[PDB]
């Protein structure tokens, strides 16, 4: 329909990024989302806390 | 003014694909539609969809 662009920003909670190692083709690029931190935050640092 | 948004030309597959784009493109306004009465059944009838 027209709603994705440049100057559409989509902003998406972690209930849809949720599997990161997987993207939909339907994805656009420039998909704002948050979620949990699973790069930096290495499961020995989540352990000892 | 005479505030023309665009013209579309729906040359075939109306319901196949390449016409459901330049159709969702219209908003609210007045629609000149100019075919033949068995085609503007199915014109229609996808507009209406």
């Amino acid at each position: 329909l027209g709603l994705t662009g440049y100057d559409f920003f989509w902003i998406v909670p972690s209930l849809v990024s949720g599997n990161t190692e997987l993207i939909p083709k339907e994805f656009p690029s420039g998909l704002i989302s948050v979620s949990y931190d699973d790069w930096d935050y290495s499961l020995e640092a989540r352990v000892r806390d | 003014g005479w505030d023309m948004q665009n013209v579309i030309t729906l040359d075939t597959s109306f319901e196949d694909a390449k016409t459901q784009v330049q159709l969702k493109k219209i908003h609210s306004s007045v629609i000149l539609l100019y075919c033949s009465k068995d085609e503007a059944v199915l014109i229609l009838s996808e507009a209406r969809s």
